RNA sequence: AGAGUGUAGCUUAACACAAAGCACCCAACUUACACUUAGGAGAUUCAAUUGACGCUCUGA
C-alpha cells in the first residue's frame, strides 16, 4: 500500500534550490556529452588519417589491417572496485 | 626510399577506483536520495521498527535502533582499503600502483643513436611478421614481466612520418587484465603516464599529439 | 567517468526503500549497492 | 498517368521497406546486483549507438536470477566496422559506472528467437513465397 | 618561416523589422528506443575593404 508516507510537503526555497540545480545539471551533461563528442571524433579522423597514409606507404598491409579477429568475441572487462581488494 | 619497419604497442590500464565526485553531483546525490525516500512504498524495516517500536511501548506502558546501532558498529570495525595509496610516494614513476582513478600508460626512456628522447616501446617488422605478432612480441622482449594484454584492434590509432632513408611509427592500443611485474629497478628507464606527463616528456612536435589517440578518461 | 554515470534517478514507481549498503564477502574490495551493512556468503 | 511525364510521381513504397567486414550480432550483457545501475548503462550504450547510427535490433529483458539476485539487461548491436568497433567497445569500458560486467557474447544461430510477425509481414511474406 | 583562410556541430541563414533554422542535453511516459510534453545552454577572433589571433599543409 501507500500508507508509509501519504504525506509529501515540501518548502519553496527547496524547490528554487531544485530548480538550480537542474539548470546546471543540464548544462554539465551538455559539457561532459560536449567533451565525449570531441574525443570521439578526434580519434576517428586519426584513424582515417593513419589508414590514409598506410594506404599511400603500403597496399599490402591494410588488407589484414581491417581484417576481423576471433578472439574479439569472447571479452570480458572488469569493473572499478571502490576499495582495492 | 626504403622505410625503417617501425610498430608501436600503447598499453592502458583500467581506473581500479571511481573518479572523485564534483560537489555538484553530490548534492544532486543527496536530493535523489531524498526522492528515494518520498516515493517508496510499505519498506519492511520501517515497519519492523517505528510501529512496533510504537507498539511496545504502549505494552510497556499498561526494537531495531539497537540493531542499526550494532551494525553500524561492525560496519567500523571492518577496516577498508585506503582510495589515497598515491600519498605514499607521490614521486615513483616506476609503480602500477602510482594512480588507481586514472588511465596510466608505459614510457621508456632509450639512447637512441641520432635522437635522445622518450619512445612508446617499438618493434622492428619484418615482411613475415604482422602487425599483430610484433605487438606481442613488444610484450614479450622488452617488458621482462607476465603482463596479459588484450590487444583491442590492427587497425592503427596514430601514425607519424618523421625525418632527420624514411621512418614511420603506428601506434596501436592494447588493455591491461591482470600481471605481475618482476625487478621494478631494472636497467629499462619505464615510466607510468596518466595524461599530463607524456606532454612534457615528448617534446617533440609530432610526439607532442599522443593524447590525440588516447582518451583521457 | 564512472562516477559521472553512476548518478541515476529510480524510474520504478512501485518499489520498497533502499539503502546503500556495502559489499564486502571476501575479496574486500567495497561496492556500493542499494539492499533491504555487510554481505557475507559462505 | 503513364503517358504523361507526371508518372509515377505518387510512387511511395520504393523507399519503404516493409519485410567490408561486419560482425555478427553483438548481444551486450551487463550485469548487476544494483537494478538502477544496469538499466541506467542500458540506457546509456543505446543511446550512444544511436548517436553513432548503429542498428539495435532489441533491448529486451529476461526473468531476474536468485542467489541478492542479480539483474540482467541485454541490448543487440550490429553495423560495426572493425576500426570503428575498436573505439566503440573502448568508448563501453571506459564509462562503466560500478562492477557491472561486460558480456560481447555473438548471436549464433542455435539460440535464435522468432518474433510474432503482424498482419501485413506476414501477406508480404506470402507473396514472396507464392 | 610560406600558402590557404575564419558564424554554437551544419547551413553561398541573415535585404531588412533580425544574429535565424536544424542539430544537442536534462526531467516525465517508455524494460528500453522513438513520439509527445515540460525546461536549459549556446556564437560573426580582434582593430581600423585592410592589418594582426585560431586552424590545415609544406621546412629541422
Amino acid at each position: 500500500k501507500a500508507r508509509e508516507r501519504p504525506q509529501v510537503e515540501l518548502t519553496f526555497e527547496e524547490t528554487e534550490r531544485r530548480a538550480l540545480l537542474l539548470k546546471k545539471w543540464s548544462l554539465y551533461k551538455q559539457q561532459e556529452r560536449k567533451m565525449e563528442r570531441d574525443t570521439i571524433r578526434a580519434m576517428l579522423e586519426a584513424q582515417q588519417e593513419a589508414l590514409e597514409e598506410l594506404q599511400l606507404e603500403s597496399p599490402k598491409l591494410h588488407a589484414e589491417a581491417i581484417k576481423r579477429d576471433p578472439n574479439l568475441f569472447p571479452f570480458e572487462k572488469e569493473g572499478p572496485h571502490y576499495t582495492p581488494p | 626510399s626504403p622505410w625503417r619497419l617501425l610498430g608501436a604497442l600503447c598499453l592502458q590500464r583500467p581506473p581500479v577506483v571511481s573518479k572523485p565526485l564534483t560537489p555538484l553531483q553530490e548534492e544532486m546525490a543527496s536530493l535523489l536520495q531524498q526522492i528515494e525516500i518520498e516515493r517508496s512504498l510499505y519498506s519492511d524495516h520501517e515497519l519492523r521498527a517505528l510501529d512496533e517500536n510504537q507498539r511496545l511501548a504502549k505494552k510497556k506502558a499498561d526494537l531495531a535502533q539497537d540493531l542499526e546501532d550494532m551494525w553500524e558498529q561492525k560496519f567500523l570495525q571492518f577496516k577498508l582499503g585506503a582510495r589515497i595509496t598515491e600519498a605514499d610516494e607521490k614521486n615513483d614513476r616506476t609503480s602500477l600502483n602510482r594512480k588507481l582513478d586514472r588511465n596510466l600508460v608505459l614510457l621508456v626512456r632509450e639512447k637512441f643513436g641520432d635522437q635522445d628522447v622518450w619512445i612508446l616501446p617499438q618493434a622492428e617488422w619484418q615482411p613475415g611478421e604482422t602487425l599483430r605478432g610484433t605487438a606481442e612480441r613488444t610484450l614479450a622482449t622488452l617488458s621482462e614481466n607476465n603482463m596479459e594484454a588484450k590487444f583491442l584492434g590492427n587497425a592503427p590509432c596514430g601514425h607519424y612520418t618523421f625525418k632527420f632513408l624514411g621512418a614511420k611509427v603506428f601506434f596501436f592500443k592494447a588493455l591491461l587484465l591482470t600481471g605481475d611485474f618482476s625487478q621494478a629497478g631494472n636497467k629499462g628507464h619505464h615510466v607510468w603516464v596518466t595524461k599530463d606527463e607524456l606532454g612534457d616528456y615528448l617534446k617533440p612536435k609530432y610526439l607532442a599529439q599522443v593524447r590525440r589517440f588516447v582518451s583521457d578518461l | 567517468d564512472s562516477s559521472r554515470a553512476s548518478l541515476t534517478r529510480v524510474h520504478r514507481q512501485a518499489y520498497a526503500r533502499l539503502y546503500p549498503v556495502l559489499l564486502v564477502k571476501q575479496d574486500g574490495s567495497t561496492i556500493h549497492i542499494r539492499y533491504r551493512r555487510m554481505l557475507a556468503m559462505p | 498517368y503513364k503517358t504523361k511525364p507526371t508518372h509515377g510521381i505518387g510512387k511511395y513504397k520504393h523507399l519503404i521497406k516493409a519485410e567490408d567486414y561486419e560482425y555478427g550480432v553483438l548481444n551486450i550483457h551487463l550485469t548487476a546486483y544494483d537494478m538502477t545501475l544496469a538499466e541506467s548503462y542500458a540506457q546509456y550504450v543505446h543511446n550512444l549507438c544511436n548517436s553513432l547510427s548503429i542498428k539495435v535490433e532489441e533491448s529486451y529483458a529476461m526473468p531476474t536470477k536468485t542467489i541478492l539476485t542479480t539483474h540482467e539487461r541485454v541490448v543487440q548491436i550490429s553495423g560495426l566496422s572493425a576500426t570503428f568497433a575498436e573505439i566503440f567497445l573502448e568508448i563501453i569500458q571506459s564509462s562503466l559506472p560500478e562492477g557491472v560486467r561486460l558480456s560481447v557474447k555473438e548471436h549464433t544461430e542455435e539460440d535464435f528467437k522468432g518474433r510474432f510477425k503482424a498482419r501485413p509481414e506476414l501477406e508480404e511474406l506470402l507473396a514472396k513465397l507464392k
